[PDB]
């Protein structure tokens, strides 16, 4: 459910590695494992909000999850187990009926035919399963699943046909692209391409189309008025991709030569994202003084009448300075409001991407301003994002208006949250502004963790609030408060469930959470003499399990906020853990320090609950391992652990030639 | 009747031992006269019409980085005022004889200005100021006050005496400077001392004759 | 320049193992008390939750408040005075520690706020509206009104009068801000409100105040490519409750992100600091990579009307580990910059920047060019400049706590008159305020001491006769503490302290006599007594006592009996002085001071009157004869000495008749012994330039109570306070709570007579 | 458990989870009666007067909600008209003996602050709008429960003051004052004024 909610566009190999890890940590039978995959997928589909998220969830269950199962089959008698899991699932009639009411069709039929196509299931199994499902079921628009399953081959074939610009026929390109701009067709293609790993090539194709249509050639009005529309369609669909599926699918990741495209630089330096706030007087927003006067004269001329040669990248880069001079003119008073209306109509009318570039600079500039100084510039957005200017539209105007209104919603939303301002473009932002306005943020955390424990699984909305709290209060505060809420449980059942949930919650940034957990929380609980009454057997065994699962999963080795924040972070782990493979990698340093602490606790006097804790930690280190986290164990632990009470030697030693000597010493002298 | 009562007390080591006696003999009866009958736990603050009490406690210059005057907000409860009079701790002093009467009087003036902006239902009321001091004033002009900075005790007590504020002095040790200040605060146009040593001159308010 | 005054280390309690370090707090008060936390980490994590109070003159004695802070202490903050300490940790919980029984060794918090779960990231007391500016170009102007002047600042939240409320404002790691207002009663009002509607991370924050009573709080989320946002907060009290009104201000971005050559380095804003609280228009930021850093200064200045423009920035540094901003409020304008560059006055123009190597840079405020460099020969994890900014304290990446002295001209050699004028200017600033002057005595060389004392007396004169009243005991304390520092002048300090004690007795005895009836009015009986004793020069005590209206000098014969020990000190000091006359000793100054001998005469006369009322109040003299009137004998010799000095322009050397009569005094009476107050354990006399003292904490490299003159035993059973400056000892609780002269005991509740604080001394248990 | 026993006892009690799972009416927290004034109370709805918990047979490990105070049931019954005898049969009140039952008192206070909230929502769009009906029923119910000292007046008033302190609930304070006037006007002569 986490991989469905946060990164649909992630590669399947990382997910297969993580799932095989979880299957090895807690020893999970294969039918129950695949059953939990299907149950999670269907539950997340039912709980999805209506709109793009529902399309994305249908793609994840229908396309990505069947591919993941195929990779598991190669890595691992899988057909018998997946057939068993399908019978396990087909007992759950209320889940499947809720799903069928949301799917508007029987979605289990499409699942069984899809798993038949991938080869997870034999055909006789498929047919008797569909017979059972029809018997249990007995008691004009195509649904989205058929659209997606047929739209993935259109993704491949649209790649292969628009490699060549429809044999350089821009009228054909425009018609097919307008059909894509029609309702929901773009979203269907993007959801299929995201779930099937082909969003990067799709973005490369539209970016290359954009580079081709940037300059243009000697042309009369009719050919150019096609070329500018091609620029608009490619630009608006690229902005919609970058706002929905993240910006890192737009990046080229290696550009040999300086020829980075226009849209990549524009998105890099000029488009607001979630964690990106922009400098309005960055040198990117001040290209020249020469072209910008030509452009303000161009906007004050009339209907451009000169779209026959515009070099649209230069125009779009220059609009920021242009509207800056317009704003200064209006702040002095030398321009009337009625001429402002004329300039905004000349911007937003013929080409809609100009409005997006201007609104991006306006959002940066309004974000920098004070409270009382904002009032004029917001009116500019009200005219740039207003309803349609009419009677000179090129073609496909209403659909570009719809996509543009979505992009401007997601650009302006933060600034229009700072001051209570309604622009009212007409849900498209279903998980946005989730925290209560005044409540301290630990109450939010404890309430959501209480509800996740009492349900037994993590919702999608709960995943989004947990992400915002991890970004807001930081890793240490988050991990410490969740572990406190663990340690005040008193039942065996609730402690084991809380740990099995907290591992997945910590999979937001597993690596940093393990550094905080094994470096700050656990040494503070083991070293403080007042604290270790909290380390009693009911919560203590569960906590030791969570620490060893975190250590193993971090050793063997994910969201965009977490990528940005770890790139922000500076710390000296050599100075934090002085320590009396690389050993400049911080996780090796934390593990070496923790095992020194464990040996020191086992060797000392005053046995209490903390000694029981380090016993349990070493025992699940032994049991959870296949064979290595225990490569960092000091060899004095081999002696001491059976002083404090076989296999806990023979696994922990890692079997070097000197390691046999310590092994044979301990095992013979038990 | 409606009264704006302001007490100005010298919170120093002198007036330390004598304060308990002064309260029973003079201060406590004066509060009762403003509030008929002794207060007990039923009196509620927040009636902006009515009698409103206030404290200003001042100090000498030995509380060197601390502030000189501790003022309390107005209360309509006589009982809260009694608890405030218990709550004073007399800890100050050192090698000196004088204290900062100008500071206490300037903040009493600011209290009476804020009272005058408060009560507009009545134009003028019984505006009573008491000074419970044991020490002659310093020669410093007032420093830690706005709108009454750079004023000596004589100028401030002239401004108390004009505009119709009834100024009183209760002192446990008979002193010349205090008598001169009382004579100066004359409102425009009876032996109340129970103990012979005590010097008590009350322009306004009625205290049982002893 | 920089000299390490001392290095105080823990003994064997270092080597924190297996638990990583935490950031430290440090706070230097107006009185010289350091409050700081350290990472001790031995057998408990509460050893990282203890707040150490270190009086800067006796560092070995470190008090350790066991704060009940469940997470790590983020911020420490002293009052505007030095009397309370705010401490806030992660997960809310601001506690307000106050002294217990006015001891600087016992702290206890009754008042606090709590915003649970949210880590406090900035904390400040509210501003009380007092602000003064120092005009260095008027250093010779011979009046303190010209040198230091109040600058008309308004306090946030004035309540019914001119009086500010006291309270704090804290900023959490969420968007929340909270204000707590302490009433004059014990009540406390809290209110929390988000800073802006877009709730977001506040990883660094800072608080300044403005004229107009507006708080200005700056927030950053550490990313260094995101804006440093600014909010104006206005506090109000609506009828029962606090009310917070916030408003966005112009944010700023940061240079080195628009550098465009290599902009990706320095990705973390690590310190955000206004240049001083109440200086809300300038902001110091510090971007840092793993190895290098940049500090920048910005200013709000208007032309978009208001707009943050950069002032200056450093080139490239090491990674800045700590930052200390100055506290001395210089006047900062153009003429004062000129005269402080000409006459090399540099105390208020420096910030200190520690680095991740050993070095420390004292750098200019306005254009951040390095003024001095101190190489440690391990890094400073917390630094704090002093209130006169002559010394900076600093806690290292070990247990070590060091105090460095910064010279006022930053190592450039000055002629002696300029150094005299600088240190005299600072001592006058500490005299007008009440701040402590210990850091100044770090910089006073011995060879200048006497000249400096002369200048103080000349500046004690020519002030306007009320300043001379209020600066009396402060200048006696400063004179004594200066004269401690030189071997030529070390003999006089005892005199100064007894001078304080003499005045402290004299006035109080003249305070006790309540005239039962006013005869010859317009003169209080202190003045009648002084007039009568100065006009009647009769050598007999009876002839003076006759003419003094002795029905006026009456007490209740209970307090009159309880005054016995103070009267005993008076008689014994007179006898010691007169026997010391035939001989540099503890009494040498008093033999030629006419005024003090007049005071001793007046006390002997009132002692005679009180002895006739009740004979038990009198001092006792073991007389080597039984037909003797010892009081009349000492009064005869005192009058004959004092008539020498009460002449106009006299300096009469004492005649031989007095010399032989005072040679006969050990024959007639036994001269007892006396305790002299400054039992000197101060470091400033012990220190030398170029040599740092290396101390251990708690190692510390005829017992009387000096204020109530009670003899404790050999090893005293009752516990005691010691003054931190002079060193006088008093027992903690009064011996007889019934018979206690509260006019005398209640003077020294909060301080000593010299001015320093009390500090509880531990019992021996031999 | 003690740190020496530990798992040995805890897991043991966990194996008695299915037996407790057999002996639990599922959804018992969300089942509500229809309040009839007839008497003859079914003993399913009886609560514990000390702690508002359901009385449970045995010492088994029951489900976590059955150890919580059932305030939803008691608030639903107190909001109904003519639920006077049913609340006494629930909390075991007897009316021969006066007791000052505390959890009843806290539930009545929370009912008052809920009525104050729902009055402060609008109360002006619909004139009846269930608000003034709720305040009338609150008058009658609270008169009975404070009059026989099953709850007490001044603890109720000062706890009510602590709930309304700082919440800023001012639109229907006249109704709350009216209800308090019913108590004072009912029983001023019986008690001292310090109450
Ligand atoms: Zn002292």
């Amino acid at each position: 459910l986490l991989e469905g909610t946060m990164n649909l566009t992630g590669e399947t190999q990382s997910l297969v590695e993580q799932l095989t890890m979880v299957k090895r940590m807690q020893h999970i039978p294969t039918p129950l494992f695949v059953l939990e995959i299907w149950k999670a997928c269907f539950v997340g589909l039912i709980e999805s909000p209506e709109g793009t998220e529902e399309l994305k969830w249908t793609a994840f269950t229908f396309l990505k999850i069947p591919q993941v199962l195929v990779k598991l089959k190669k890595y691992s008698d899988f057909t018998e187990d997946v057939n068993c899991a399908f019978e396990f699932l087909l007992k759950l009639t209320p889940l499947l009926d809720k799903a069928d009411q949301r799917c508007n069709c029987d979605c289990t039929n499409f699942l069984l035919q899809e798993c038949g196509k991938q080869g997870l299931l034999s055909e006789a199994s498929v047919n008797n399963l569909m017979a059972k499902r029809k018997a249990d079921r007995e008691h004009n628009i195509q649904p989205n699943i058929q659209l997606i399953l047929r739209a993935e081959p259109t993704v491949t074939n649209i790649l292969k046909t628009m490699d060549a610009d429809h044999s350089k026929s821009p009228e054909g390109l425009l018609g097919v692209l307008g059909h894509m701009l029609s309702g929901k067709s773009l979203d269907l293609l993007l959801a299929a391409a995201a779930a099937t790993g082909k969003l990067k090539s799709f973005a490369r194709k539209f970016i290359n189309l954009n580079e081709f249509t940037t300059y243009g050639s000697e042309e009369s009005t009719k050919p150019a008025s096609v070329r500018a529309l091609l620029f608009d369609i490619s630009f608006l669909m690229l902005c919609h991709v970058a706002q929905t599926y993240g910006s890192e699918v737009i990046l080229s990741e290696s550009r040999t030569g300086a020829e980075v495209p226009f849209f990549e630089t524009w998105m890099q330096t000029c488009m607001p994202e979630e964690g990106k706030i922009l400098n309005p007087d960055h040198p990117c927003f001040r290209p020249d003084s020469t072209k910008v006067e030509s452009l303000v004269a161009l906007l004050n001329n009339s209907s451009e009448m000169k779209l026959v040669q515009m070099k649209w990248h230069e125009a779009c880069l220059s609009i920021s300075a242009a509207i800056l001079e317009i704003l200064n003119a209006w702040e002095n008073g030398v321009l009337a409001f009625e001429s402002i209306q004329k300039i905004t109509d000349n911007i937003k009318g013929k080409v809609c991407s100009l409005a997006v570039c201007a609104v991006a600079w306006l959002v940066a500039h309004v974000r920098m301003l004070g409270l009382d100084e904002r009032e004029k510039s917001l009116q500019m957005i009200r005219q740039l994002a207003g309803p349609l200017f009419s009677e000179n539209t090129l073609q496909f105007y209403n659909e570009r208006v719809v996509i543009m209104n979505s992009i401007l919603e997601r650009m302006c939303a933060d600034v229009l949250q700072q001051t209570a301002t309604q622009i009212k473009f007409p849900d498209t932002m279903p998980y946005w502004n989730l925290l209560p306005p005044k409540r301290p943020i630990k109450e939010v955390l404890t309430d959501i963790f209480a509800k996740v424990l009492e349900k037994g699984w993590v919702d999608s909305r709960s995943i989004h609030i947990f992400d915002t709290l991890l970004h807001m209060g930081g890793v240490y505060w988050f991990c410490n408060n969740l572990i406190k809420e663990l340690l005040k449980e008193t039942r065996k059942e609730h402690t084991l469930r809380a740990v099995e949930l907290l591992y997945s919650i910590f999979c937001l940034d597993m690596q940093q959470v393990t550094l905080v957990l094994l470096g700050h929380i656990l040494p503070g609980l083991l070293t403080d003499s007042s604290k270790w009454h909290s380390l009693m057997d009911p919560p203590g065994t569960a906590l030791a399990k969570l620490a060893v699962w975190c250590a193993l999963s971090s050793y063997s080795s994910a969201s965009t906020r977490q990528k940005k924040r770890h790139r922000e972070d500076i710390e000296d782990y050599i100075s934090l853990f002085p320590l009396d493979v690389n050993m400049r990698d911080p996780l090796n340093r934390v593990l070496a320090n923790l095992f020194l602490l464990i040996s020191s606790i086992l060797g000392s006097r005053t046995a209490g609950p903390h000694t029981q804790f380090v016993q349990w930690f070493m025992e699940e280190c032994v049991d959870c391992l296949e064979q290595s986290v225990l490569q960092f164990m000091p060899f004095t632990t081999v002696s001491e652990l059976v002083k404090v009470s076989k296999v806990v030697l023979a696994i922990t030693d890692l079997s070097l030639p000197l390691g046999r000597q310590v092994a044979a010493k301990a095992i013979a002298a038990l | 009747v409606v009264a704006d009562v302001v007490f100005v007390i010298e919170g120093t080591a002198n007036l330390g031992p004598y304060f308990e006696g002064l309260r029973k003999h003079y201060l406590l009866p004066a509060i009762e006269y403003f509030n008929g009958g002794p207060p007990a736990e039923t009196d509620f603050g927040g009636d902006y019409g009515g009698t409103q009490y206030s404290l200003v406690v001042f100090n000498t210059v030995d509380c060197a980085p601390e502030s000189y005057v501790q003022c309390h907000a107005p209360t309509s409860s006589a009982y809260e005022f009694v608890t405030w009079l218990d709550g004073i701790k007399f800890m100050g002093g050192g090698g000196e004889s004088c204290s900062l009467i100008a500071e206490g009087l300037s903040t009493a003036l600011q209290l009476f200005d804020d009272f005058k902006k408060m009560r507009e239902q009545i134009g003028q009321t019984h505006r009573v100021c008491l000074l419970i001091c044991n020490s002659p004033p310093y020669l410093l002009p007032a420093v830690e006050s706005t709108t009454y900075s750079g004023c000596t005790t004589e100028n401030l007590v002239q401004q108390i005496g004009e505009r119709g504020i009834h100024f009183s002095i209760v002192s446990p040790r008979k002193l010349p400077a205090l008598r001169l200040l009382f004579e100066k605060a004359a409102p425009p146009a009876t032996d109340v001392s129970q103990d012979p040593r005590h010097m008590v001159l009350v322009r306004g308010l009625v205290l049982p004759v002893g | 320049m920089m000299d390490l005054a001392y290095v105080c280390e823990w003994e064997k309690w270092s080597k924190s193992t297996h638990c990583p370090s935490v950031p430290l707090a440090c706070a230097w008060s107006c009185r010289n008390l350091i409050a700081f936390t350290m990472d001790l980490r031995s057998d408990d994590q509460d050893l990282t939750r203890m707040i150490h109070i270190l009086d800067t003159e006796h560092p070995w004695d470190l008090h350790s408040i066991p704060s009940e802070h469940h997470e790590a202490i983020t911020c420490l903050e002293w009052d505007q005075s030095g009397s309370r300490l705010l401490s806030a940790d992660a997960d809310g919980q601001i506690k307000c520690w106050s002294m217990a029984d006015h001891l600087a060794n016992s702290w206890e918090s009754s008042v606090g706020s709590l915003v649970e779960g949210d880590p406090i990231v900035a904390l400040s007391w509210l501003h009380n509206g007092v602000k003064l500016a120092l005009h260095v170009e008027k250093s010779g102007a011979s009046s303190f009104g010209e040198k230091f002047s109040r600058v008309k600042f308004s306090p946030s939240l004035t309540l019914f009068g001119g009086k500010p409320m006291e309270g704090w404002i804290a900023v959490t790691v969420s968007g929340l801000v909270t204000v707590s207002l302490l009433k004059p009663s014990g009540q406390v009002l809290t209110s929390t409100e988000s800073l802006c509607r877009l709730r977001g991370r506040v990883a660094l924050a800072d608080i300044a105040f403005t004229g107009g009573g507006n708080i200005v709080v700056a927030t950053a989320d550490g990313s260094s490519a995101s804006p440093v946002q600014f909010y104006k907060v206005c506090v109000s009290v609506v009828s029962e409750k606090c009310r917070i009104d916030t408003e966005i201000l112009p944010s700023l971005f940061m240079r080195c992100t628009t550098d465009l050559n290599r902009k990706d380095k320095f990705p973390a804003i690590t310190h955000l600091k206004f240049l001083a609280r109440d200086m809300s228009e300038q902001v110091l930021l510090c971007a840092s990579s793993q190895t290098s850093s940049i500090v920048e200064c910005w200013s709000l200045r208007k032309e978009t009307i208001l707009k943050w423009r950069i002032l200056s920035a450093t080139n490239d540094l090491d990674r800045v580990s700590a930052v200390a901003l100055p506290k001395l409020p210089i006047s900062l304008t153009n003429t004062d910059l000129k005269v402080a560059s000409d006459t090399q006055f540099y105390p208020g123009l420096g910030l200190a920047l520690a680095f991740h190597d050993g070095s420390v840079h004292i750098v200019h405020r306005l254009s951040l060019q390095t003024m001095a460099v101190f190489y440690s020969s391990v890094h400073l994890k917390a630094m704090q400049l002093s209130w006169t900014s002559l010394a900076l304290v600093g806690i290292d990446s070990h247990g070590k706590l060091s105090v460095l002295r910064l010279s006022p001209s930053m190592g450039h050699p000055l002629e002696v008159g300029l150094a005299l004028r600088h240190l005299l200017f600072l001592l006058e600033y500490c005299m007008v305020t009440g701040y402590d002057w210990w850091d100044i005595l770090l910089h006073v060389q011995p060879s200048m001491v006497q000249s400096l004392v002369e200048k103080l007396h000349e500046e004690y004169t020519r002030q306007t006769a009320a300043l001379q009243q209020v600066l009396s005991t402060r200048i006696l304390a400063m004179k004594a503490s200066l004269c401690k520092l030189s071997p030529c002048t070390v003999t006089r300090v005892c005199d100064y302290h007894t001078k304080l004690f003499l005045i402290a007795i004299s006035s109080t005895l003249k305070s006790l006599l309540r005239p039962h009836f006013l005869n010859t009015p317009d003169k209080s009986p202190g003045d009648r007594l002084t007039e009568i004793c100065t006009k009647i020069t009769d050598v007999d005590i009876d002839k003076v006592m006759i003419n003094l209206k002795t029905e006026e000098f009456v007490l209740d014969m209970n307090t009159l009996q309880a005054l016995q020990q103070l009267l005993q000190w008076v008689g014994d000091f007179v006898l010691y002085l007169l026997a010391s006359l035939p001989n540099l000793r503890p009494g040498h100054s008093f033999l030629r001071d006419g005024t003090s001998l007049g005071m001793l005469r007046e006390l002997m006369v009132v002692i005679r009157i009180w002895g006739l009322l009740k004979p038990s109040c009198l001092p006792v003299y073991t007389a080597t004869s039984d037909t003797q009137d010892s009081m009349s004998l000492l009064f005869r010799l005192l009058t004959k000495l004092w008539i020498c000095c009460r002449d106009e322009g006299p300096a009469s050397e004492p005649d031989e008749a007095l010399v032989d009569e005072c040679c006969l005094l050990p024959s007639q009476l036994l001269i007892p012994s006396l305790d002299w107050l400054p039992a000197s354990d101060g470091l400033v006399s012990r220190l030398q330039p170029k040599q740092p003292l290396r101390l251990q904490f708690g190692r510390a490299p005829p017992k009387i109570d000096h204020l109530r003159r009670l003899h404790l035993g050999a090893c005293p059973t009752e516990e005691c306070k010691a003054c931190t400056r002079c060193g006088c000892v008093t027992m903690l609780k009064s011996p007889n709570r019934t018979t206690a002269v509260k006019q005398w005991e209640q003077r020294w509740i909060k301080n000593c007579l010299c001015g320093g604080l009390w500090w509880r001394v531990p019992l021996s248990y031999p | 458990p003690h740190w020496l026993l530990g798992n040995l006892v805890s897991d043991f009690v966990d194996t008695f989870r299915p037996t407790a799972r057999i002996n639990s009416i599922c959804g018992r927290c969300s089942l509500l009666p229809v309040v009839n004034n007839s008497g003859a109370i079914c003993n399913s709805w009886k609560l514990d007067p000390a702690t508002l918990r359901f009385p449970l047979k045995g010492l088994l490990p029951y489900d976590k909600d059955l150890f919580e105070p059932q305030t939803a049931l008691l608030r639903y019954v107190l909001e109904q008209p003519y639920s006077r005898d049913m609340v006494c049969n629930m909390l075991g009140l007897n009316k021969q003996h006066k007791q000052r039952c505390p959890v009843l008192e806290d539930q009545l206070v929370d009912l008052v602050v809920y009525a104050m909230e729902r009055s402060e929502t609008e109360e002006k769009f619909d004139d009846g709008g269930t608000s003034q009906l709720l305040w009338q029923h609150l008058s009658s119910q609270l008169i009975f429960f404070v009059l026989f000292q099953f709850a007490s007046f001044p603890h109720m008033v000062l706890s009510l003051h602590q709930k309304l302190a700082g919440r800023g609930l001012i639109k229907g304070r006249d109704h709350l004052m009216w209800v308090l006037l019913q108590f004072i006007s009912g029983s001023i002569q019986k008690n001292a004024l310090a109450d």
